[PDB]
RNA sequence: GGUGACCACGGGUGACGGGGAAUCAGGGUUCGAUUCCGGAGAGGGAGCCUGAGAAACGGCUACCACAUCCAAGGAAGGCAGCAGGCGCGCAAAUUACCCACUCCCGACCCGGGGAGGUAGUGACGAAAAAUAACAAUACAGGACUCUUUCGAGGCCCUGUAAUUGGAAUGAGUCCACUUUAAAUCCUUUAACGAGGAUCCAUUGGAGGGCAAGUCUGGUGCCAGCAGCCGCGGUAAUUCCAGCUCCAA
């Protein structure tokens, strides 16, 4: 009777111990020190980092030489690597499980452009970022949770729209532009 | 009944009424995050306090 | 149009529908979306065809701006393309009249000559006085 | 001991489902007499008219008296008591008026010092109950 | 600060975040003494009070703002007789609660200067 | 004769069954009326015609219950369809547009389809994600710190945070376009559109569990708070308020 999908899932969790001394500065210093809006993100990363743990764990405990632990083993390792997270000469899936949360973190949109230098100040990062001026590839994305994977870390720049890249003064510059040329002749 | 809850809302009666002064707006989202990240992390103040407040009145 | 181009791909011929299938798209850096009319020229002059036998539609613009894709339909008669083609583009470009009462009234119409039994004078006769 | 055969499922499934009935949370769930003593029938809040206003002493512990008003269920129109939270919640409210009246919060048991009471009072005539306290939203005088 | 640019320099590597002292409590007097040195000092055994003129100050200032020592104590949110002591000239005197006392008497008495026409500036410049 | 302590038979079910949903060491425990499949029903029963297919109900006949018009002679009913009312209840949307898509039906390119699709209502819920950033101004206050005052930075607090101080922007007005059956929305894109950028973030707390006040003023086992320990009779860390902090 109806032709939607209603499919959908929750990309976060709640932490079990609400109130907790030693989580709640660590998390600070996570969003802190990487300029997120709040703890639901920094409960995001770490929930998919939760899922790709559960799945190597399940891959591991799978014997060698099954078919679907070598193929999703590749899969797994190729693509991580593809986001970066992984190096690429390293193909054993237990060091995923050494693998830490701050660096997909590392792998964002919002903080690619700040060790890039292109955006100083990650927070003046991501606000410019929301701002529309950072243009990927070929398209102009305002995602600070996006995550960039090697084939395109090395096409971050300014958007030929934003005042920055192409031309196109923002609105501004403008207006002092304007009021400055009719308070002068 | 008793009639004894003729004294109900005493007290918010006899509370003086005493108003919210205009205050600066604080700032809010990734912001608020900011400020105290900022104030409670990175800051070597070089007194002591017995492990005192951010705001802090030992 | 100074900047402005188009680009076709997907690219199928097909006499069964007397036309060619193709999907286009356009750089537009610093413009709107244009217009559909001055695309259908566009692919004209470039086709060497009749810029009026030309369809196209579904034109959304991908984020930021810029590139925008969508669908066109090149004949090669008039005659042709009135015979396999939807109405409702037709209507777009003024070729095919519309003009109909809404759904209800028909709805409200038929229950009416319903009612009214055989007599061809009475079934016509229920939207003169009942209109 | 406690039988360890491999077939005996029987036994152990007959045996566990026996005193399962033996605890106080599943038996209250099941047995559904309980349901039906339930003032609320199985639901969360209950409209209802006030009859009386009434107050009702503290434990020993304490000394107050708490200001709970008695009410007529809409539907099958028992009468409970439900104790109503704020300071000045009483002079808001009058004789005769619907109540969202809802649970205490420790599904059917008695809070802190009240006796036996185990409703709390929210949603007087539609206006919200809280509204009327922080003053966002006046009577419909 | 000097090493706050250069924390932003060290993009790449590095960097430690050690929190502090602060982070989350509320405590509400500022006991200005170290009571680290007054733990390890033996000698001194003498406070320097506070000195009367400073509480001639206090008193032009709520007498010129028209607040008897009961009002002010309700700004400064203090007990009224951290006044009494401050205006008598006992009190022990401690930073912040003049500095307290500093604002909302329109008077400085912190600091080097005994008394300012206006505290940090009409409308703080 | 047949069945039955391997639970027959009887009763209850707030039982339609299943695919599945929630919770997640494993094991298990709950929920599955609800878009897929199967069954049942069309106020409750019962009986039929036509038909390949009906015990059909947007088919008929009779009884019961409701109930419409009536010149009182009769006639007509089945929204557990789409909407929309009343009633019920803690609890659930607009008497909107369209056959353009999906497919269905028919003698059939051509008609129809409250199936369906589109819109509206819609903090059920899920995904993303604004409420500001940059740089300098700098200057002060502080036990500041390093020489013991002078100078600087290895610091905290606020405050000109102010002509800063001019760059960047959405949220909304809003050109056209686009979209679409026609619209709407989103995405494009002009013109505006920000310095308390007053274009203002709230909801609960601050004894413990459990992060955060031995602040102040009121109240005085009163009002009240408090899931639970407990707090409250004059000097309340718990009520009522102001300030400040914690949490999301
Ligand atoms: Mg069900
Ligand atoms: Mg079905
Ligand atoms: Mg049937
Ligand atoms: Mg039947
Ligand atoms: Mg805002
Ligand atoms: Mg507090």
């Amino acid at each position: 009777p109806v032709a939607r999908s209603w499919v959908c899932r929750k990309t976060y969790v709640t932490p079990r111990r609400p109130f907790e001394k030693s989580r709640l500065d660590q998390e600070l210093k996570l969003i802190g020190e990487y300029g997120l809006r709040n703890k639901r993100e920094v409960w995001r990363v770490k929930f998919t980092l939760a899922k790709i743990r559960k799945a190597a764990r399940e891959l591991l405990t799978l014997d060698e030489k099954d078919p679907r632990r070598l193929f999703e083993g590749n899969a797994l390792l190729r693509r991580l690597v593809r986001i970066g997270v992984l190096d690429e000469g390293k193909m054993k899936l237990d060091y995923i499980l050494g693998l830490k949360i701050e660096d997909f973190l590392e792998r964002r949109l919002q903080t690619q452009v700040f060790k890039l230098g292109l955006a100083k100040s990650i927070h003046h990062a991501r606000v410019l970022i929301r701002q529309r001026h950072i243009r990927v590839r070929k398209q102009v994305v305002n995602i600070p949770s996006f995550i960039v994977r090697l084939d395109s870390q090395k096409h971050i720049d300014f958007s030929l729209r934003s005042p920055y890249g192409g031309g196109r003064p923002g609105r501004v510059k403008r207006k002092n532009a304007k009021k400055g040329q009719g308070g002068a002749g | 009944v008793h009639g004894s809850l003729a004294r109900a809302g005493k007290v918010r009666g006899q509370t003086p009424k005493v108003a919210k002064q205009e205050k600066k707006k604080k700032k809010t989202g990734r912001a608020k995050r900011r400020m105290q990240y900022n104030r409670r992390f990175v800051n070597v103040v070089p007194t002591f306090g017995k492990k005192k407040g951010p705001n802090a009145n030992s | 149009n100074d900047t402005v181009t188009i680009r076709t791909r997907k690219f199928m011929t097909n006499r069964l529908l007397q036309r060619k299938q193709m999907v286009i798209d356009v750089l537009h850096p610093g413009k709107a979306t244009v217009p559909k009319t001055e695309i259908r020229e566009k692919l004209a002059k470039m086709y060497k065809t009749t810029p009026d036998v030309i369809f196209v539609f579904g034109f959304r613009t991908h984020f930021g701006g810029g590139k925008t894709t969508g669908f066109g339909m090149i004949y090669d008669s008039l005659d042709y393309a009135k015979k396999n083609e939807p109405k409702h583009r037709l209507a777009r470009h003024g070729l095919y009249e519309k003009k109909k009462t809404s759904r209800k009234q028909r709805k409200e119409r038929k229950n009416r000559m319903k009612k009214v039994r055989g007599t061809a004078k009475a079934n016509v006769g229920a939207g003169k006085k009942p209109k | 001991g406690k039988c360890r055969g491999l077939r005996t499922a029987r036994k152990l499934r007959s045996h566990r489902r026996d005193q399962k009935w033996h605890d106080k949370q599943y038996k209250k769930a099941h047995l559904g007499t309980a349901l039906k003593a339930n003032p609320f029938g199985g639901a969360s809040h209950a409209k209802g008219i006030v009859l009386e206003k009434v107050g009702v002493e503290a434990k020993q512990p304490n000394s107050a008296i708490r200001k709970c008003v008695r009410v007529q269920l809409i539907k099958n129109g028992k009468k409970i008591t439900a104790f109503v939270p704020n300071d000045g919640c009483l002079n808001f409210i009058e004789e005769n008026d619907e109540v969202l009246v809802a649970g205490f919060g420790r599904k059917g048991h008695a809070v802190g010092d009240i006796p036996g009471v185990r409703f709390k009072v929210v949603k007087v005539a539609n206006v919200s109950l809280l509204a009327l306290y922080k003053g966002k939203k006046e009577r419909p005088r | 600060q000097a090493i706050l640019a250069a924390r932003r320099a060290a993009a790449g590597e590095d960097v430690e975040t050690s929190k502090k002292w602060a982070a989350g409590q509320n405590k509400q007097h500022s006991i200005t003494k170290n009571t680290a040195k007054l733990d390890r000092e033996t000698e001194e055994l003498h406070h320097d009070r506070v000195t009367l003129e400073v509480g001639k100050v206090i008193q032009q200032g709520r007498q010129s703002k028209g607040l008897t020592q009961k009002d002010l104590a309700t700004k400064i949110n203090e007990k009224p007789q951290v006044i009494a002591d401050y205006e008598s000239g006992r009190a022990i005197p401690n930073n912040q609660v003049l500095g307290k006392i500093e604002r909302a008497i329109g008077l400085k008495l912190r600091g080097k200067d005994i008394g300012k026409p206006i505290e940090k500036g009409p409308r703080a410049k």
